[PDB]
């Protein structure tokens, strides 16, 4: 009865949202038609968090799809679960943003943002009680980042108290897809710091590394990365949708994770990720899940936690498990790796337990870590942004859309200040 | 008019897979007294 | 002597588990997959059925030859064999042991001359076999790990040099042109174009060049075979597709099933707008669609274990049979009533059946988080079942087919942080209390009037399977995994006994006389015990080819049945042993069973879901 | 609950280990798919010594396969019991050692040893209590001897107190397979003397002789020799896995066998080995088993014990047997052959009884003899090594992989010192 309004932005955001809705519908026993075929009461017990009931048994996701080019949402509609979404929630332009954050935030996003907020308000007002909004999108893409930041600002203005969760695909460290990735990322992080209450950083190269090393897949397409992202997106909110031995909502996670308001960026990971060869040969135990969870390779962010210090870390476990086992495992991890954990917080673990594991898995566990390791991710993005901005390469594309040059400096200053805060709490000493 | 080729058995594939079984079968096929390495 | 009366089984997970035999003037109008074997039966129930059994593990693919042959495929065991069955012979015709892993799919040519068999793992091969002798083409390779979902053959383009086989593997469609005269296979991948859907069923048009693929998105994707590209997509039946059949006559029509039970008639022509309107709704999820009774019925199957007959002239719906889905764990008989049989399952479903006609008297359903119904006890107006969560739920027995109402429940009857799930429920003679056995070895006697606990009795340290109450305020357990069994007393005080064997037990029954107790061990040994004796009276070694899993006992104390993993149920005299009658009909290991209160009648269940009814005379 | 970590090295070691795991799985009633189909409580009572429980009823062997060429592991995986082993326990390189101890110990063994120790540590930390490690490999081969000695040294460094048991296939006296067998053997024996707590010498020619004379097998495959070795390897530890009337673990055997730390080499044999023709004719009694056991032809090492003197000898009997009968037989053997037993040890026999015989056999008995007869085998290896090293034949390969020439001299000196110790205790007189 605590609703969540999902929004997808850009091509990457739309694909991630489509995969996520596919996974959630599979978990609730919802076929691409909206009808329930799950044969379990708990599946329909809290289905109203994500879905609304149609005239019949049809369940329409509370999802809103954004784009400036129609091809991405044509593909979304033609995908496996394209028919669950209400057609009125597909908001499309005609000319896509040319990987231009300025186009997606100022020129072309301005016209479509009115319709986007209208659809968002219509979806929110139908909700009994609203936990908040989750926005899935990519940093380093024009329409995605631009419209996502603009919409997040608008929703922050309209609903300050309601939670804002963001799944942002930060541009990858080593292999960059588009040239203007540093510009878009720098502009978008400035908005996410100020507006987004809770933000998750995802890197495609970290996803490739985890799917090639742990899953040991040979040809991982974007579908597999979207599947892992969808798994994390489901697991963070499964406590809302299912009974929990120690349940924890998004606001509880944010309260126990965010020490200071600006330091709300988190690296996330899902367990157990097992290769097909070793699926039988592994054993699903709480210690095994914790061991795989605290591995740096499990992180979906490029930054490895070993360099930084864990400010906080929430672990949402799913399945019939011992709370004593969970608490003992996480306390043992903290004691063993006390060097990697902040001293002035006696307990850096927020453990939650949910009664319903994901389909196919006896046990699971999603991890949300707030650590100063993300400082190096921001530092690298700034290291590229400064190099480009010194010679003002591609600057005219953003300048001609009507945003001042001083905005680049302001965004860079804000992002460097965030880096400074992360370093300060990395090397802060107790007393 | 369909062309046909003889299907091989699972035992033949297992013998090809296993070093021991193939060699023992070859020893049995080697000669007639007691067979050399008769017992598989 | 055991006489098989009826087998109720259907692999509801498979798409196309049941299928008609076209133009079948003789017996055996339908063929169903239930497990290791194939149930070849007549369209009308209460008729003899044959059991095509030549496999070792579950069946992964079932194919008809459009009248003339059946085919079932194996799974694992290094013997994933493609076995061809003949309608008239009812015997295996060809045995292709060329797939190292389970055969993913199998299909027959529209002219019943070619046979397509596709594996998936470590050897992904599109074997094409001729009806005479063996194979025609080795393979085309595919790729390991690509789950070949379904396959179909083109009715057209049968010039002897071409045969268009459509194969749906995950979200991939491939058209395979096969030259059987030269034995070559060319595989063209269909250009999807943002069309990513999981295809449940495939079917070509009558004239070809149009392949209809039903998807889980309730859509039929029409693809141009000539261009090997997705041409269009239309929604057909909300819920999914399941089974897709060509219309019996049609202009361009195509009958579509749905997971909602809807049956509609999708035609490629008719514009982009459909406005779905089913002509028939069956209870459950449609997985099979065919035509039989001289093409007068539609013979629609269900994922819920149901087979239904839909008339074509008047759309009349008549059920044929129901199959309990999952691993069936216990069989119960009403204390005095032989007409009602209760069968439980690891799935949260219990079926009370009328043994006269094998119809579903009533159904008990519980959510999956409530464990599985691991033991059952039937009453004149109640069904008491012990589940995998340790709870004992008693439901109001209904009639005519309906979801039963849960009258009450003993909560946490057997769940002690080391073993959950009560097994081997028993009722007191005449009805005074309820004996229950936990997964850890605790026996518990429960009052029936007040549902209060009356005795907790914890000496056995492992799973209880085969508890039984004597004729007067006493009871005894079997205690698997600790190779001992003890007769107890309701005054919370063990009365001696505690007879230890040498191998772990699996079941225990008590004869009509209060002194004879039969146990069955994993050593495939049946041990007879006298309560007055410190040692078992005798033991029969190698009762079954594999481990024995369940033992029964007639209420007269003359005979007791024994079912094991050999899929064969035997009958043994209580005192003289020997085989009164034995037969193998379940397509799985036999998990539990129950004698009828009267002389005639034995009802056994298997791990696949097969319930076999037996006449003892 | 006293776990043992098995390690296979080289082609010979991998084949022997595969056969050994097949034998143990058969003895515990484990099918090649890992499920328990053994039909006995005692089989599952102590299955944790060699196996771990998987997700279901599957049991994963606690084995680690190590090699530099993938062909042997591919063959083992394709073999009948190739699917029980965890795929993560297959550690292989890419270029095999060309029968070069230098390549297997310094150049190529260096890179793979990190992965090997990682797998070993992962397996060992999972063990509740660790009896130790058993390493099966062949002296006289490049990858086998190389990483065998290297890994044995590393495991000795990591776990000093934990037991080390080795099954080394010493190059055979008369027929030699590769040319550089004496070089590899000389380099490996020096390592085993320092590191291995307990070492078991096996010779292919001794195995051929025993299977051609006792078994009367005329053309014995390597599988037959591997299976005899597997029977010995099972019988040495069956007291850990099964209840015994007078049980004796590996440490008890080592304590009762090794008089002085450097004299830890043993010759072993298995009983009853019967030819198929005489199987109905032979009647199994404890005296018959002992008569076959103390026969020199029964020893799986080429050295015959008649030349040397038995320092110690342990015999692990298996089956429902009389302790009086066993003890009387062993005392009578000592009294009759007192000339062959060392005088300054009043009782040279450690008799152990386990109540569970192997499959198919009513009774069995595995023998482990520490006698000075091993002197002649090491003497022969030195006779070949010195002849080759005087002219420095094939020395340039070992030199170019980066060991000083002085390593050969030090290894030869160590082997000669071991020979001297064996001779000293052969001709030592009491008082
Ligand atoms: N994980 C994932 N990442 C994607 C996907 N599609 C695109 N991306 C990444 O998202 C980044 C930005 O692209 P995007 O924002 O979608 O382009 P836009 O929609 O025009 O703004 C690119 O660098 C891509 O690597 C997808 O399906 N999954
Ligand atoms: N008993 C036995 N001996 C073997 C087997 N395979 C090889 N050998 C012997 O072991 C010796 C060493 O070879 P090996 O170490 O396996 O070669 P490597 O793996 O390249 O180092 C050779 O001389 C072979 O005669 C086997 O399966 N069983």
């Amino acid at each position: 009865m605590r609703e969540i309004v999902h929004i997808q932005g850009g091509q990457c955001g739309n694909q991630i949202g489509a995969k996520f809705w596919e996974v959630v519908s599979d978990e609730h026993g919802i076929d691409p038609t909206g009808t329930y075929h799950g044969d379990s009461d708990l599946q329909l017990e809290r289905i109203n968090v994500y879905f609304n009931e149609a005239t019949g048994g049809r369940y329409v996701p509370r999802a809103i799809l954004m784009d400036l080019e129609p091809g991405t949402m044509d593909s979304v509609r033609s995908g496996p679960y394209g028919q669950i979404f209400r057609p009125d929630n597909f908001v499309f332009g005609q000319t896509g943003a040319g990987n231009n954050w300025a186009k997606g935030h100022y020129t072309e996003g301005a016209e479509l943002i009115d319709s986007v907020l209208d659809v968002v308000r219509k979806e929110a007002e139908s909700c009994d009680c609203l936990q908040g909004f989750q926005v899935c999108h990519s940093l380093g893409g024009g329409t995605g980042s631009g419209m996502g930041t603009l919409l997040i600002s608008k929703i922050r203005e309209e609903y300050p108290d309601r939670m804002m969760l963001t799944f942002s695909v930060v541009p990858s460290p080593k292999v960059s897809d588009t040239v203007v990735e540093p510009y878009n990322a720098t502009l978008s992080v400035h908005q996410l710091v100020e507006n987004a209450d809770e933000c998750m950083v995802l890197d495609n190269e970290a996803l490739y590394d985890i799917c090639f090393r742990t899953l040991k897949l040979t040809t991982p397409t974007f579908g597999d990365l979207n599947h892992l992202i969808s798994a994390v997106m489901s697991g963070i909110t499964c406590c809302l949708r299912f009974p929990g031995q120690l349940n924890a909502d998004l606001r509880k996670l944010a309260v126990n994770l965010i020490p200071f308001p600006r330091l709300h960026f988190f690296m996330v990971g899902f367990t157990p990720l097992t290769s097909r060869g070793s699926q039988q040969y592994r054993a699903l135990t709480v210690p095994e899940l914790t061991q795989q969870m605290w591995d740096a390779k499990n992180m979906m962010c490029a930054a490895d936690p070993r360099h930084g210090r864990y400010l906080t870390a929430s672990a949402l476990f799913r399945g019939r498990m011992s709370t004593k086992e969970v608490d003992e495992q996480m306390l043992n991890v903290q004691n063993k790796n006390s060097s990697y954990f902040v001293e002035w917080i006696p307990n850096n673990v927020k453990s939650s337990v949910c009664d319903i594991p994901p389909k196919g898995l006896k046990m699971s566990a999603t991890f949300i870590g707030n650590s100063t390791a993300i400082q190096e991710m921001f530092k690298r993005v700034s290291e590229q942004f400064t190099a480009m901005f010194r010679r003002k390469a591609f600057l005219h594309w953003y300048t001609g859309e009507g945003m001042d040059e001083m905005e680049f400096t302001e965004a860079e200053s804000n992002m460097n200040d965030l880096v400074s805060e992360y370093q300060q709490y990395q090397d802060a000493s107790a007393e | 008019g369909f062309r046909n080729v003889e299907p091989l058995s699972r035992q033949e594939r297992a013998a090809a897979r296993d070093k021991d079984l193939l060699e023992k079968s070859r020893l049995q096929a080697r000669n007639r007294l007691k067979q050399p390495e008769n017992v598989v | 002597p055991l006489v098989l009366r009826h087998i109720a089984g259907l692999n509801g997970q498979m798409f196309g588990a049941m299928r008609s035999i076209p133009n079948s003037r003789g017996p055996y109008n339908i063929a169903q997959i239930s497990g290791v074997s194939v149930i070849l039966g007549n369209e009308n129930n209460l008729a003899p059925q044959f059991t095509l059994r030549g496999h070792d593990d579950v069946i992964t693919a079932f194919a008809m030859s459009h009248g003339g042959s059946m085919l079932a495929t194996g799974q694992k065991g290094s013997n994933s064999d493609v076995i061809v069955w003949d309608v008239a012979a009812c015997a295996p015709k060809y045995k292709f042991q060329e797939h190292d892993v389970e055969v993913a799919t199998v299909s027959f040519s529209a002219d019943d001359r070619l046979l397509l068999s596709a594996s998936c793992f470590t050897d992904a091969k599109l074997y094409v076999w001729d009806m005479a002798t063996g194979k025609i083409v080795a393979k085309h390779g595919l790729e390991p790990g690509k789950r070949i979902t379904c396959s179909a053959w083109s009715p057209a383009l049968a010039n002897g040099r071409a045969y268009t086989c459509a194969t749906a593997a995950g979200e991939e469609l491939a058209l395979w042109t096969v030259d059987p005269f030269t034995g070559m296979v060319s595989g063209q991948k269909v250009v999807l174009g943002t069309v990513r859907r999981e295809y449940t069923s495939l079917a070509f048009s009558a004239d070809g060049a149009w392949l209809y693929g039903g998807t889980t998105s309730a859509d039929v994707v029409t693809v141009n075979v000539q261009r090997a590209s997705v041409q269009m997509t239309h929604p057909v039946c909300s819920g999914g597709v399941g089974a897709l059949l060509l219309s019996p006559d049609g202009g361009g029509a195509c009958l579509v099933g749905g997971r909602d039970g809807s049956l509609s008639t999708f035609n490629a022509a008719g514009g982009a707008w459909r406005e779905l309107r089913p002509f028939a709704k069956v209870p459950g999820c449609v997985t099979s669609l065919s035509l039989s009774a001289d093409g007068g019925a539609f013979l629609v199957g269900t994922a819920q274990g149901g087979v239904y007959r839909l008339d074509r002239t008047s759309l009349q719906l008549h059920t044929i049979s129901q199959a309990q889905q999952g691993q069936l764990t216990a069989v119960a008989f009403a204390p005095g009533q032989p007409e009602a049989v209760a069968t439980s399952s690891t799935d949260g479903s219990i079926y009370v059946w009328s043994t006269a006609d094998y119809t579903l008297q009533c159904r008990v359903q519980e959510p999956t988080q409530a464990g599985g119904a691991l033991c059952c006890v039937l009453t004149r107006d109640a069904v008491i079942s012990g589940w995998g969560d340790g709870n004992i739920r008693c439901h109001a027995r209904a009639a005519g087919g309906a979801t039963c109402a849960q009258m009450w429940m003993i909560p946490g009857a057997h769940a002690l942080a080391h073993s959950v799930g009560v097994t081997a429920l028993r009722l007191s003679n005449g009805g005074a209390f309820l004996l229950s056995g936990g997964m850890g070895g605790e026996l518990r006697v429960w009052d029936l009037r007040s549902r209060e606990m009356a005795a907790h009795m914890k000496m056995h340290n492992s799973r209880i399977v085969g508890a039984a109450v004597m004729a007067d305020d006493k009871h005894v357990a079997a205690a698997s995994e600790d190779r001992t069994w003890s007769l107890w007393d309701v005054g919370s005080e063990r009365v001696r006994t505690t007879w230890r064997g040498q191998s772990m037990f699996r079941g225990m029954a008590v004869s009509a006389d209060k002194v004879s107790v039969v146990t069955v061990t994993l050593d495939r040994k049946i041990q007879m015990w006298d309560v007055r004796g410190p040692d078992p009276r005798w033991t029969k070694v190698e009762a079954h080819g594999k481990e024995v899993g369940c033992v029964a006992s007639d209420h007269r104390g003359a005979a007791f049945a024994t079912g094991g993993a050999d899929q064969a149920v035997r009958v043994w005299d209580w005192r003289n042993g020997g085989e009164v009658g034995g037969a193998a009909c379940h397509s799985a290991p036999v998990a539990a069973m129950a004698f009828s209160p009267d002389d005639a009648g034995l009802v056994s269940v298997a791990l696949d879901g097969s319930t076999c009814f037996w006449q003892l005379t």
